[PDB]
Order: structure tokens, then sequence, then C-alpha cells
């Protein structure tokens, strides 16, 4: 007997789950398959390097800002140019606003339907329309958060989806004093709604705990995230890796990522299986984003988020390996990003006119790195003396959570499925809930 | 077993007359080409040549007045700038530069037109068929 | 009114622009009956009797082809949702290489890839189609919403017109209309061609007249021209107007015509081809699959 969950819904991209049974009717193989690939790494060859921040956002419509900025950083390294401080603040403001939009989008429109209705037979109710009918306030708040995030991106990036201001040497336009004032006034409401969102999460995750679903897909692994002097940072710093017990294995500059990360290939998925080179395929499994970033960080960079982080650490410890608690970690980051938008808008250097540095002589190699809302994002480009791309490598966030998703769906089936009859619509949805906990972006992951 | 499919674009004042002269003088040449009439070579743009290759052309020929002798004074200078870019674009698309041929032939140059048709035909016959349409029809 | 959506070889950006309707999304969803949308609901199969269908992305693999054909049979009206579905989009640049080259790079030669047996995923995954194709090349498309992604207002305008029973109408002019940059009354004249990083562009003058390859002249309006307003040239993400089939060919025609027009008889015709080292990437970023020559042989 062979069952297939396709397509996996309320996830970005194309994925599917296969569940097979042996001749006796016992659970045999459970796999997570990603059924798409576009080949961005190869088709970027021959393109102008300065055009990478125009092409990479098209890898994903949700986290297009992360790609635009990761590409811009790689391009800045190819030209050997250090951008002015105002440009760094504008790029970070754009990045923080995009994180607010992405985290709010996933938690409310993709994850909340299962956290609110984890044991429903009504499939037509498990979505944002179903939540809006009984709790309209929750969806209005989600929309207002997304609107605030996208507005910051639209103003600093020029476009809400696929921004264009991060150019060689800095930004193509400056933030005007009147624009900065408007965004700063609107920034306070985003922080309030983010605090409100964390409380909605506590309640919904309590409901999940009551149904014995808080430990679905549980397994222990290493965790990776960017840190700036040990502080949680989504824009600048070094990449830190902690083992399953919280011990820092290593800390490295993103330009040396090829000496620590490896990507395996399995015949049943277009999504690769990364791991820590020194440890291997099984002992070197690691996770990225939200909870993994909280696990590697000494503390948060903002005060309100730090308070929820302290309360969470005291209750679940460090490191927390629970896939479902990635939902809670996501809400803490949603607040930290909202707080950072305000913090960056309060920095007088944000409205400066020295936004660009003249491109220096070309260097045929540049690595760009940022923490995309779904994990560590690395854009690596190699070019010729004319600045034409010759080789590229993209290690895109969710790919690093592929092993965790494949293991997790197997663990969910092991817990609830013994025979084909046990695979009820609700139990099949439990497997998708584990997938959703990681906020996967499958178009992103395969690129 | 195979004959090249060549499309031609000739200006009404010079190359069209040059092709007529070749005909009046019974100047024989291969029957692969099919000529399209325009008033000036300045009417020719990348879109018409790329469209021809899409349709299955093995070779594309363009004929205009001599530089400085355009019936409309300078239409051929714009086409000359367009064709130089088009030659390199074809190479980037895997189409041999040699599959496109542009020449300056007057209304009195029947013999030159005949030899240009013979040379272009021989060039395309040697290259073999352009497999674009076959790749697109897959 | 039963409405459905699906995605093929795109990035989800068109669906995100639909969500960028914000408060208006709820007003829209109360009028229409959403019966299938992978990103928002769990209805797995496309149901029968769909009145309007929004299909995002172009055709990249065999599954996209099946879904496109299935949605066409179930929906009365099919809409090519976004530049990928209408013209092929950025993934279309993959047509400049063979599928084996795209796959060998992603699963073998990338610096971090470890593939011992040297295999390409082939189990429970669909094969790639020979080349990226716009939706209209495989199924009958009734309407299309251009843009990468289309602005949220345009998406609502098109959908609203179809709910009322009216025929949707898209803007017809090129981008210079909406662009706030000042043009020379004497006409456009290009002296030299520069790459976007060369020099410091004047914020008031037309970028094309300054020597930058701006696609605004060969691109449909509607976006509000945010790129030139932000200090960078238009990349042509909205595609061509209704009177132009091959955007790149027409952009090349215009650029070549005005290059050295003040010195027309003496300007060297080899400066322009020599100055542009990436032609396809300069003129076919978002429309290569819809071009007359949509692949590299
Ligand atoms: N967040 C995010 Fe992307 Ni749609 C993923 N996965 C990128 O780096
Ligand atoms: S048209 Fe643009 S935004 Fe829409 S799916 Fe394609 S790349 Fe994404
Ligand atoms: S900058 Fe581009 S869109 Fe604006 S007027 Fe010049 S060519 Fe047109
Ligand atoms: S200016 Fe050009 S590239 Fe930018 S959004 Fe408009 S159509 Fe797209
Ligand atoms: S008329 Fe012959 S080229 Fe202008
Ligand atoms: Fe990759």
């Amino acid at each position: 007997v062979k069952l297939s969950v396709e397509p996996v819904t309320r996830v970005e991209g194309h994925g599917k789950i296969s569940v097979s049974f042996d001749d006796s009717g016992n659970l045999d193989k459970v796999r997570f398959h990603v059924v798409e690939v576009r080949g961005f790494e190869k088709f970027l060859e021959g393109r102008y390097v300065e055009d990478a921040p125009i092409y990479t956002p098209r890898i994903c419509g949700i986290c297009q800002v992360a790609h635009h900025l990761a590409s811009a950083k790689a391009v800045d390294n190819v030209f050997g140019v250090k951008i002015p401080e105002t440009a760094e603040l504008l790029r970070n403001l754009m990045h923080q606003g995009a994180t607010v939009h992405s985290h709010a989008l996933h938690f409310y429109m993709l994850a909340a339907p299962d956290l609110m209705f984890p044991t429903t037979d009504d499939v037509l109710k498990r979505n944002l329309m179903g939540i809006a009918k009984e709790h309209p306030e929750i969806i209005k708040d989600a929309i207002e958060l997304r609107k605030a995030g996208q507005n910051v991106v639209r103003v600093v990036g020029g476009r809400a989806i696929h921004p264009v201001t991060a150019v060689v040497g800095g930004q193509s336009k400056s933030l005007k004093e009147e624009e900065r004032d408007e965004l700063l006034k609107l920034s306070e409401r985003t922080i309030e709604l983010s605090e409100k969102s964390i409380e909605v999460g506590k309640k919904l995750l309590e409901n999940i705990k009551d149904e014995d679903l808080l430990d679905i897909g549980y397994f222990e692994s290493a965790h990776m995230g960017m840190v700036n002097n040990g502080v949680h940072d989504l824009y600048d710093g070094k990449l830190r890796v902690v083992n399953s017990e919280g011990k820092v294995e290593y800390e490295f500059d993103p330009s040396e990522y090829m000496n620590y990360i490896a990507e395996g290939v399995k015949p049943y998925s277009y999504l690769k299986f990364p791991y820590l080179k020194d440890k291997g395929e099984e002992d070197g499994i690691y996770r990225v984003n939200t909870l993994s970033r909280l696990n590697v960080s000494d503390k948060m960079a903002t005060p309100l988020a730090q308070k929820y982080y302290d309360e969470f650490v005291k209750e679940f410890g460090k490191p927390c390996h629970h896939p479902m608690l990635f939902h809670y970690a996501r809400l803490i980051e949603l607040l930290s990003s909202a707080e950072m938008v305000k913090e960056l808008l309060e920095n007088d250097k944000i409205v400066g006119e020295d936004i660009r540095a003249e491109p220096e002589e070309v260097v045929g190699d540049g690595v760009g790195c940022v923490e995309a809302p779904r994990g560590t994002l690395i854009h690596h480009f190699k070019t010729d003396d004319d600045g034409i791309i010759t080789d590229t490598n993209l290690v895109v966030a969710t790919v690093q959570n592929n092993p965790a998703m494949d293991i997790g769906v197997r663990k969910v089936a092991e817990k609830y499925i013994k025979a084909p009859e046990d695979a009820t619509p609700q139990v099949l949805n439990y497997m998708e809930m584990l997938i959703r906990a990681y906020d996967p972006c499958l178009s992103c992951a395969t690129h | 077993e195979w004959e090249p499919k060549i499309i031609g674009f000739c200006c009404n004042w010079c190359t069209y007359g040059g092709a007529d002269t070749a005909g009046v003088g019974r100047m024989q040449y291969p029957p692969s080409i099919r000529i399209i009439r325009v008033m000036c070579s300045g009417r020719i743009e990348p879109s018409l040549i790329l469209k021809a290759f899409k349709e299955g052309a093995d070779g594309v020929f363009v004929g205009g007045c001599h530089l400085g002798d355009c019936h409309y004074d300078s239409g051929n200078y714009k086409w000359q700038r367009r064709v130089m870019m088009l030659y390199e674009l074809l190479e980037e698309l895997g189409i041999e530069k040699e599959r496109l041929n542009h020449e300056w032939i007057s209304a009195s140059e029947g013999e030159k037109f005949q030899n240009t048709m013979k040379d272009f035909y021989n060039k395309i016959e040697a290259l073999g068929p352009c497999k674009l349409k076959e790749e697109l029809d897959k | 009114v039963k409405i459905a959506t699906t995605w093929l070889g795109g990035c989800s950006g068109c669906h995100i622009s639909l969500l960028d309707l914000h408060e208006e999304l709820l007003n829209l969803l109360e009028n229409v009956e959403l019966v299938h949308c992978p990103v928002l609901m769990d209805v797995k199969e496309i149901p029968d009797e769909v009145e309007v269908a929004l299909i995002e992305g172009g055709i990249r693999n065999e599954e996209n082809l099946e879904i496109a054909k299935e949605m066409r049979e179930r929906a009365k009206i099919v809409i090519a949702f976004g530049t990928c579905a209408a013209f092929g989009g950025v993934p279309g640049l993959g047509n400049l290489y063979s599928n084996d080259e795209l796959l060998d790079k992603a699963y073998k030669t990338t610096i971090t890839t470890k593939n011992d047996d040297g295999i390409i995923p082939n189990e429970e995954v669909p094969e790639l189609v020979s080349r990226v194709k716009p939706l209209s090349e495989v199924i009958e498309v009734d309407y299309f919403i251009p843009g990468c992604p289309p602005n949220p207002e345009m998406i609502a305008e098109v959908v609203k017109a179809l709910l009322e029973g009216k025929e949707p109408e898209l803007p017809k002019k090129n981008l210079c209309e909406e662009c706030a940059r000042k043009k020379s009354e004497e006409g456009v004249a290009i002296e030299t061609i520069k790459r976007n990083y060369e020099g410091n562009p004047d914020p008031e003058k037309c970028l094309l007249e300054q020597g930058y390859i701006c696609l605004g002249i060969a691109t449909r309006e509607g976006c509000g021209a945010p790129c030139p307003s932000s200090g960078v040239p238009c990349s042509g993400c909205s595609g061509p107007t209704d009177a132009v089939v091959d955007q790149g060919a027409k952009m090349i025609s215009a650029l070549c015509s005005d290059f050295g027009i003040d010195n027309d008889r003496d300007v060297d015709p080899m400066i322009l081809p020599k100055s542009i080292k990436d032609k396809i990437g300069s003129f076919y970023k978002f429309t290569l699959p819809s071009a007359f020559v949509p692949i590299r042989l």
C-alpha cells in the first residue's frame, strides 16, 4: 500500500509526502519530496554581476529582500567596495521590515489554522478565511503587520516585492526626512501588534500541548545562526554552530562557509541534504531559523524580545529541539524585527546623503550572507575581469532544514501510524504540521 | 534530400531592382531564397530576422542601398547599426553569425546579386539545417 | 463565483502581491468563493466548475504541464497570472543552457555539493520540460496580468471586472509616460553605453539619454515606474506593450537607432555590440521564453 500527500499545502513551493507499507501492512518508508528546481546557480553564469540583485529576488516572492541584500553584499565584495554607514542601516531597515512581513505571513496565514484547529474534519475551515470568520481581529492584526513590513520595504527598497535600491557601493536612493518621520510614527503600532501576536501563540501552542502535539517530529540536532558579538543578528556578524547540548562547536565568517557546510544529494528529492562537514550525514545534522537562531544566541538585540526569550529559556531550556516551538521562536523574532525597524528609524544616520561609495577594481570572488527569515542565506559569486559571472553557489535557508523535515515526517508517522487505516485526514495533516513548523520555502530551497 | 530555406529582405529602390536585373539578364542562382519587399533597409529590425529563424529559416539575407546612396538618405545607416548587434546576439543564442548575411547591392548590380545568392546558398548548404524549429517543436 | 489559483514555475511573488491587497483581500474573499489555492488552503485536487483561474508561473517541468492542462479543463476563464506565466520570467534564462547543465550544477559541481554516486534526483520528482515556456504555449489563455509581480490594484481591477462580467483592460502605453524623469525635447540621443555601476546618474534626466540601458521605452506602464524613480534603470519586468511581440528585439532596435544619432553617418557600428558583453541578460531578463528565439542552440 502507498499513500501520497500532494501537494503539501500552506507552505511556499512544491513538496509532497509519501507513506509506504510492507506486505504485512506495517509502516515501511516515509519521505519528504521537493518536486521543483529552476537552476539559478547555472543560468546566472554569463550575466553581469551587478544584475545579480535583480535576478536572485525572483528565487522567492516572500523572502525576495533577503536575496536582494545577500546578492548586493556578494556584489560589493566582488568590486572590493565597503558601503557607507547610511547604506548599511538602510539595507538592515529593509531586511527587518521584510522579516516582520514574512514571520506574520507564516504564523497567521500558514501555521495558525493548524494551531487553532488541530483536530478538525472540516478542511475548508483550516485556513485564514476560517480563522477570520470566528476571530476576525486575529487576521486584521496579521494584515496590519504585513502591511507595515511591506511599507518599510516599499519605501527603502522602491518595491514591496523585488526591491531594487541595493546597488554596487551602497543604495541608489536615500531615505528622505519626511519618509523617515512617517515610518517612525507607524513603527510603534507594529511593535504593539507583535507583542499581541506572541500571546496568541502562547494560547494556540497551549491548545497544541493539550492534544499531545507539541512534540511531533522531535529529534535532537546541532543549530546554526548568525551572531554579532554573541548577540542575535539577522544582518551582520559571524555564523555560530552549537551542538545538541548547546556547546559552541565553531564560529566562522560567512566567506568560509564552504569549509564547514556540505550538501548531500538523495535520488528522491530536488532538495539537497546539508550537514556539518566534520561530523557527517547523521552526526552533522543541523537546523536553521527562529529557534536555531535563539539557541545559538547569548541574548536578543532588543529589550522587549529579550524578555520573552528569557521567559522561554527558563521554561524549555537551551537548546530547545522541539520543531513545534519554532512557531514560538518565530513570534519572538517578529517582535525583535519590529523593535529594530523603530531603532534603525531613530538613528539619524538613516537619512544621510552619503549612501554610495564608488566601485573599486573588480575581484572575481564575493560572498554575501544574511539570515533570511527561514535561515542562513549565502550567495557566492565568481566573475572574470569584466564582472561577468563564471560560477555561483547558493546555500538557501530551508535547504538546511530538509534533513529535519524528512526525519520529522517519519517520526510523526512512527508515533501515529501502525497500519494504513491509522493514516486519517487529521494524522496526515499532523505530518504537514511538522513540515509547516519550519516555515519551508521550497522554491527558495531548490532555486 | 535537403535544401536550405532562405528568406530575403530587399529594399524597393536598389536591391529589389538588383534582383530584377539579375532576372532580366537570366543570371541563374539557387532557388532557396524567397524575397520580401520593404521600401528601405531602414525598415528592417531585429524582430523580423529573429521571427524568420523562429519560423525555420536556415539563412536570412538582407539587401539595401550602398552606404550614402539610400533613396531615403540614411535608412541604411540605422539598419547597419542594428545588424552588427544582431550578429553577436545570434551567436549568444547559438545561431551561427554566418546564417545572417547583409549586403549593399544597387538596382544595376544584377551580377553582384547573383554571386551573393550563390555564395550565401553555398555557405548555408555547408552549415546544414538550423535546428531551432526542431528544438522548439519538441 | 468559484475562483481558484495555482502556481507553476514561478516564485510565489504574484500570490504575495494578491495578499498585498491587505484589508481589500478580505472584501474580495467575501464576494468570491475560493475553492483551491495551495498556499492558503488544503483542497488538494482542482475541483470541477471553476469560473476563474489565476495561474502563476511558466512551464518548467512535466507536473506544471499536467496542472496547467487540468486547470484549463476545470476553469471557464484562465488567467496567466504575472510575467512568468505570460512571458516566461527570470527562470526563462535557464533556456540559455541545457537541462543537464542546470541540473549538473545544482546537484554535482556546486562547491558545497557532495554527490558520491553522481546521480540527479529522479524518484518521485518530475522531469524538466525541454525549455521554460509561457502558459499560452501549452494551453488556451483567456486573459493575462503582466508584472513581476503585478501591482495589487491591477490584480483587483482585473478580477473585479471579471466578477461584474466586464472585459478587463490593461494600460497600453510604454513606461516613459509614468516615469517622472525629464526628456530632451529635441529627441533621444545616446553618446556612450554604460553599465549600471559606471558613473553617478543624474536624478532628473532620462537614464537612457545618460547612457544606461533602460527598458522603460520597450516596457508596458502600470507599475508606476518605481525603478527609475529610485535611481536605477527599468529592467522591463512588466513585459512589452500589446503592439510588440519580442520586447528584446524592439529594445535592441531602438537602442541601435539612437546610438550616435547626432553623428549617424560616422558613428562606428561596432562600439555598441563591443560595449554590451551580456546581450540576452540585458534585453531578455523576464521575457526570453516569449521571444522569437527563446533558447540558446
Ligand atoms: N526566508 C526565506 Fe527564503 Ni523564500 C527560504 N527558504 C531564503 O533565503
Ligand atoms: S512574475 Fe515575478 S513575482 Fe510573479 S511568480 Fe514570476 S518571478 Fe515571481
Ligand atoms: S528613465 Fe527609462 S522610463 Fe524614465 S523616461 Fe528615461 S527611458 Fe523612459
Ligand atoms: S520600472 Fe520596469 S523593472 Fe521596475 S517595476 Fe516597473 S516595469 Fe518592472
Ligand atoms: S532605400 Fe535602399 S536602403 Fe534606404
Ligand atoms: Fe544551492
